[PDB]
């Protein structure tokens, strides 16, 4: 019994600044500069001298709608239907992995939609079975894991331990039951206010922590069945930092240092795909590298499946990076994944 | 202006580092009231380095002395250089550890550490610019295994940028001296290899085993195990306060010895080491130094170096010698013996040259190794570790004072990553 | 009016400079003070001359310099030693702590906070200069000073400058013998970043350096000092065209039009050929055909490669000292034709000469003997193709497994920017198999 990993492209429309010098300067031949992607089909890929596959793509004018519906499908049903699922974004700064994966109150993203329909389908399937749900929400930062529900509680008594069968549990994390969805998006907004940011440069959106929601959904009988339909199951929404080159900051503070530590994790994720997609270099993975692929350990390959986002950027400057991503994301199509059942009470 | 802060915790550290202050005062030529009577310039050029300046022609040592029982202290401070070193770093408790790591690093440990920081923040405020920490400890105890981990922790989140070391006497694989050695090893290394950045593991047989065959000593007392460890400890730092043809720093040598973060465990050694009876039948060479130290005997570290394969090999040498000799050298030792070096790194060794050698010696060289032979210690623990753990043997010392069985079964887990980490490039290409 | 300035970069451009510079003081008379009591013996003398030093109205001869090290450990070593009251107390320090073998730091973390005080100095003194002709960089690839900062340095000085020459002096690695494990990186990185800033790259090898002092100067335990007073006699001889006079004169902005076919192959070898003991310098003619001959053997090279295995593509030979052009033209027709040395169908000429009257110079202590003739080779050929691609496969090795690369990220940087700097060299690669393939018609 096993399962496929997917992988999945977005890629923003420009911005007002790059545009306006677009219509200005470039149009005319047709900084504004050319477009290097320019998407070919739906499924492949095309860039300035190279050709890629990856699934369901997305070009610049695409919706919210289109995207949920051809990413989060798998995932919701079999989340539903225990088994475990999760979705996480990768890419660099400025390539919209905030927009896409959490959006605004006005253009929602897939937070909000999977959650929404989740809530609905719990509604629909309320006259057959009950289905409850607890939830929590942390953030990576500095090699540090924090709360983003219960700030009160320090850095110092946040840490991962496992048992003999090695399963991942945070201790003291706050597990929050909620009761309706304006109560989570209460949770969802004081959450995102609290995460830690750059206000400083003009791009204040811009993130400086891993951010890690987990959903936890569980299911009961109704009328008088014994010890019957438990059936846990997890999904998890990751939205990773970007891998700013320091070339982009000539100033360099606290930072530098926050650069550093986000560019060792995404380097450690990066290593920790190449390990699993590699046939002989499974005798060990390094998980232990940092505390995000620590906790990804069974979302990767352990007893789950997963969607990678990659976002990338149509500005020509943006090259390297883009390649960079484009390769990773090839070899993480690549590794398999295995999927079984819940526990029963008896 | 690079300086380092010095860390002494439990009766290991402290006795290892009084021999190190000793060392240290003779090589820049300081007395034990702590004045000057040296002869060179180049001794005081770089006497920052270690030493605080003070009002008349005086020089402190920069060193913090810890442990939870005053009978070493005691010891220490009637010694001969006992004066040199400030009063005020003097910290101490009343209580042992009495060897449990929770005593060290969550029940008394918690109420000293405080004391501790103001300390280093006080010595550390003072410097133009600060190279990093190093601290001596040994992992059976509980004042070091305990405190040692626990200011590590404390201070790389207080000064994450700077580098860390550790010189730890690891536990002995056949003669112990703690009935819980194990618990207090693997506990410790659950910090260090998330924490520090150069750990120097020692091991007392190895001292006992260089005592008695090389140096042919009968009675190899603590004190010549203590002066072994102090030469390798005055040498990994000999191009940071002198002059030489090829420099080389804390850090240059930690860029060039860890590939990976988790792999920064390594095997010292020094030479030239011979009896007093066979110097005047040896002809002192960069052959014979370096024949010396790649020999599997002269390694301060239990673990054989041909059951493995070396990843990394640093060579700091010392006095005055030709770098055509010491390339040369160090090319043939990789061609022999390519069956112990890995694929992946063409060129494995890092070599540095300082002009100022030893006092009474005219050339010196310190090795250090990054070998997967290592692992080997660590999966002894992890035996001696589950035959205890497996039936409880003395596990309610530790809960009484706070941990839990998650605590023990997080580090047997990290320790056995850490094995079959070095396992996989061990024998991969 | 010919004047160009020198800089120096980490502990290799530090301690070659040591060696250039006391060459030049013993050629130009000058004592380690400052001082020039050669003025006693003709009045109003120029020996030393305006190129390499500036003349202050007390008499001194302060030397046109610009040393700089992140570590304090080698500019004090100067500071303390017999030549502080040379140079100018504006030596520069960071005095904090050394690159550690790595570009990020050389270039992105610590070169930021010293590299404007470097370029002060530059401008001073180039407007205390009438007309400068280049400039002169010394480091060496490997550290990590060498190639960040280097490359930081060059980057603005392109910027600020741009038509001026910028020519350097690296010490390449060798393909056995090293000193640092992260080596490979620091070179591939930096020829990415400073192939579009210089003009004209000289290399050197320490091991082929090495092999020469053991075959020729019969010294079997030799140490860096040695080196850099070869390294010396290389510059000596090719600014001895601006200093002083002779029948055949080579500017440094002629060196460009006679040696770089292309703008990116820019990456000649030096050679030097009376490297002879005084106990050899008897028995032996040292005429102009003889040390013609010596600069083409392959065991004289200064650099490790095989000029057998590639064409010649361009060549310039600066002699010194008594020569006739008679016999530099017979000694040319001579090498032209050997079958061996090969060169390209697209230049018959292939030679430039230079020649200069003054001999060379011998340092009390030395190994060198005293030769009234020399001569020293530049030559631009494909061989050099062979030794980018050895290194190049020492980094596939080691970035397939992504070894030592959390330090360059650590230290303000992006995976993405190697495999760049591994592409750009590829390119470079088939440049130079893209430009010895015979011309057809
Ligand atoms: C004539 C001669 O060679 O004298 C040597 C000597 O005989 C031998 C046997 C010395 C001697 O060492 C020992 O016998 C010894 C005993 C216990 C543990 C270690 C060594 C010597 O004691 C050791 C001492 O070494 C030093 O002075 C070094 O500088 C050393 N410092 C100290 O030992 C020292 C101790 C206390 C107070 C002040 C200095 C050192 C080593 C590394 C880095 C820095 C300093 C010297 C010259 C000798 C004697 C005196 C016999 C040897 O020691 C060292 C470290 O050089 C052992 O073999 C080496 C080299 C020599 O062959
Ligand atoms: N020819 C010559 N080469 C040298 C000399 N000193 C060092 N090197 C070369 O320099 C290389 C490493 O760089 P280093 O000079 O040691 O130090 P660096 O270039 O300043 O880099 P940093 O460590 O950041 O200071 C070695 O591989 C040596 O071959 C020298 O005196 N002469
Ligand atoms: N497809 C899109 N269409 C329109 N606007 C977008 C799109 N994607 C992103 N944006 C906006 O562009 C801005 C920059 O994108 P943003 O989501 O901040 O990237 P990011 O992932 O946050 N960068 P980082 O902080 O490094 O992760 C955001 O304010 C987005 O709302
Ligand atoms: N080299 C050396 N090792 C020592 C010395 N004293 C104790 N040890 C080692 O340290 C371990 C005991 O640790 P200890 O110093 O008692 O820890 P503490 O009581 O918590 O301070 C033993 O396993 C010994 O091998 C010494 O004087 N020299
Ligand atoms: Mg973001
Ligand atoms: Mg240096």
């Amino acid at each position: 019994k096993q399962s496929s990993i997917s992988v999945a492209v977005r890629v923003r429309p420009f911005t007002e600044a790059e545009s306006n010098r677009l219509v200005k300067i470039d149009n005319d031949d047709v900084g504004g500069l050319r477009k290097i992607i320019n998407v070919v089909d739906d499924r492949m890929l095309i860039i300035a001298s190279k050709r890629f596959v990856f699934d369901r793509l997305f070009d610049e004018d695409c919706t919210q709608d289109q995207v949920y519906r051809n990413t989060t499908q798998p995932l919701l049903d079999s989340v539903l239907d225990g088994y475990n699922a999760t979705v996480f974004a990768y890419g660099a700064t400025g390539c919209g992995k905030t927009h896409t994966i959490s959006g605004t109150p006005e253009d929602p993203g897939v937070i909000f939609l999977t959650m929404k329909e989740l809530y609905n389908r719990i509604e629909e399937l309320k006259d057959t079975k009950i289905i409850d749900i607890s939830l929590s929400y942390l953030e990576i930062y500095n090699e540090t894991i924090r709360d983003l529900l219960n700030p009160m509680t320090q850095c110092k008594n946040l840490v991962i331990r496992e048992d003999a069968n090695n399963k991942i549990s945070v201790s003291n994390l706050s597990r929050h039951r909620p009761n309706s969805v304006e109560e989570v998006m209460q949770l969802i907004l004081e959450g995102n206010k609290n995460r830690t940011c750059s206000p400083t440069e003009a791009n204040a959106t811009s993130s400086r922590s891993h951010a890690v929601l987990q959903i936890n959904v569980i299911q009961k009988d109704r009328t008088g069945d014994i010890t019957e339909e438990h059936t846990f199951a997890t999904l998890s929404i990751i939205d990773l930092a970007g891998s700013e080159r320091a070339a982009a900051t000539k100033n360099r503070g606290a930072r530098l240092n926050e650069g550093a530590n986000i560019n060792k994790s995404l380097l450690a994720l990066g290593n920790c795909i190449n390990a699993l997609c590699d046939p002989r270099r499974r005798n060990h993975v390094p998980y232990r590298d940092s505390k995000l692929t620590r906790l990804l350990k069974f979302s990767l390959g352990g007893n789950c499946k997963t969607v990678m986002i990659v976002c990338v950027s149509p500005s020509s400057q943006h090259y390297d990076e883009t390649l960079n991503t484009l390769k990773y994301a090839d070899r993480a199509k690549e590794i398999k994944t295995k999927l079984i059942r819940n526990l029963e009470h008896h | 202006m690079r300086e380092i802060v010095h860390i002494q915790a439990g009766q290991c550290g402290n006795q290892i580092g009084a021999k190190f202050w000793e060392v240290i005062s003779d090589e820049h030529g300081i007395d034990p009231t702590g004045s000057y009577h040296g002869d060179s310039d180049l001794q005081l050029e770089r006497i920052n380095v270690y030493y605080n300046e003070a009002t008349g022609n005086k020089y402190v040592p920069r060193a913090i002395l810890v442990d939870l029982e005053p009978g070493t202290m005691d010891s220490v401070r009637s010694g001969p250089f006992g004066q040199i070193f400030r009063p005020d770093n003097f910290v101490f408790g009343q209580s042992g550890a009495g060897n449990n790591w929770a005593k060290g690093h969550y029940t008394e440990g918690a109420e000293l550490v405080d004391s501790v920081l103001d300390v280093v923040r006080k010595e550390s405020e003072s410097c133009d610019c600060l190279q990093g920490f190093q601290l001596t400890h040994s992992l059976g105890g509980g004042t070091g295994s305990g405190m040692g981990t626990l200011l590590i922790s404390k201070i790389r989140e207080e000064y994450p940028d700077r580098i860390m070391n550790t010189f730890s006497v690891m536990p002995s694989p056949k003669v112990s001296d703690t009935v819980v050695e194990p618990y207090n090893a693997t506990l410790s290394v659950h910090q260090l290899v998330e924490n520090t950045d150069e750990t120097y593991c020692i091991d007392n047989e190895a001292l006992y085993d260089i005592c008695f065959r090389t140096l042919k000593l009968t009675t190899p007392t603590y004190g010549d195990l203590n002066h072994l460890v102090s030469a390798t400890m005055s040498g990994v730092t000999t191009c940071l306060r002198f002059p030489g043809q090829l420099n080389a720093d804390l850090r240059k040598l930690a860029v060039n010895m860890v590939p990976f973060p988790r792999l920064h465990f390594f095997m010292p050694g020094f030479a030239p080491l011979t009896s007093r009876g066979s110097q005047q039948y040896r002809a002192l060479t960069v052959p014979e130094l370096t024949q010396q130290m790649f020999d599997s005997k002269n390694m301060m570290a239990a673990c054989d170096p041909r059951h493995g394969r070396y990843l990394t090999v640093a060579a700091i040498f010392r006095g005055r010698m030709s770098m055509k000799e010491v390339d040369e050298q160090m090319l043939n030792v990789q061609n022999k013996n390519s069956s112990y070096f890995v694929e992946w790194i063409p060129n494995n060794v890092k070599t540095a040259v300082c002009d100022i050698p030893p006092r009474g010696l005219k050339m010196s060289a310190t090795f250090i190794g990054n070998s997967t032979a290592i692992q080997e210690l660590f999966k002894r623990i992890s035996e001696q570790f589950t035959a205890m753990f497996r039936r409880k043997a003395f596990l309610h010392w530790y809960t009484g004072e706070g941990m839990d069985e998650m605590e023990f079964t997080e580090a047997e887990s990290n320790m056995n990553d850490l094995v079959s980490e070095y396992q996989q490039y061990q024998d991969a290409t | 009016m010919r004047e160009c300035i020198s800089i120096h970069v980490g502990q290799a451009g530090v301690q070659i400079g040591n060696a250039c510079w006391e060459l030049y003081c013993l050629e130009h008379g000058i004592q380690p003070d400052g001082q020039m009591p050669s003025d006693k013996t003709i009045g109003g003398g120029d020996d030393s001359f305006n190129t390499f030093f500036s003349e202050t109205g007390a008499g001194k001869h302060v030397p046109r310099a610009v040393f700089v090290d992140l570590e304090p450990t080698v500019i004090d070593e100067v500071r303390t030693g017999t030549y502080r009251q040379l140079f100018h107390p504006e030596q520069l320090i960071t005095g904090k702590e050394d690159a550690a073998n790595n570009y990020a730091r050389g270039h992105y973390t610590i070169g930021k906070e010293i590299i404007d005080l470097v370029l002060d100095r530059i401008r001073k003194l180039a407007d205390q200069c009438t007309g400068l002709q280049g400039f002169l960089v010394f480091h060496s690839f490997g550290g990590g000073t060498g190639s960040g900062f280097t490359s930081l340095l060059m980057e603005r000085l392109s910027v600020d400058y741009g038509k001026k020459s910028k020519l350097e002096f690296s010490i390449y690695p060798a393909p056995q013998v090293s000193t640092a494990v992260v080596e490979p990186y620091n070179s591939i990185l930096t020829t990415h970043t400073t192939l579009e800033h210089s003009d004209c790259a000289f290399m050197v090898d320490n091991e082929a350096i090495y092999d020469i002092c053991r075959r020729n100067l019969d010294i079997e335990r030799p140490t860096y000092t040695n080196l850099n007073r070869l390294i010396s006699q290389i510059v000596s001889s090719i600014t001895a065209s601006l200093r002083f006079d002779g029948a055949l004169n080579v500017d440094l902005t002629e060196f460009q039009t006679n040696l770089v076919p292309y703008p990116r192959i820019h990456f000649p070898l030096a050679t030097y050929a009376p490297v002879i003991s005084a106990e050899k310098a008897y028995h032996e003619q040292l005429s102009v055909a003889e040390i013609t001959n010596a600069c083409f053997e392959p065991a004289n090279q200064m650099v490790k490669c095989d000029p057998r295995h590639g064409k010649y593509m361009a060549c310039c030979l600066l002699y010194r000292g008594d020569v006739v052009p008679k016999d530099v033209n017979a000694a040319i027709a001579t090498i032209k034709t050997k079958r061996s040395i090969q060169f390209v169908d697209w230049c018959p000429t292939g030679f430039k000469v230079g020649i200069n009257y003054q001999p060379p110079t011998v340092v009390p202590g030395g190994d060198l003997a005293k030769v009234q003739r020399a001569v020293c080779m530049l030559s631009n050929t494909t061989a050099i193709a062979e030794a980018w691609a050895r290194l190049d496969h020492k980094f596939d090795l080691m970035y397939a497994k992504r070894a030592f690369v959390h330090w360059y990220v650590g230290e303000g940087m992006e995976e993405g920017e190697f495999s760049e700097a591994r592409e750009d060299m590829a390119a470079l690669e088939k440049d130079y198999e893209e430009v010895g393939v015979d011309s057809v018609e």
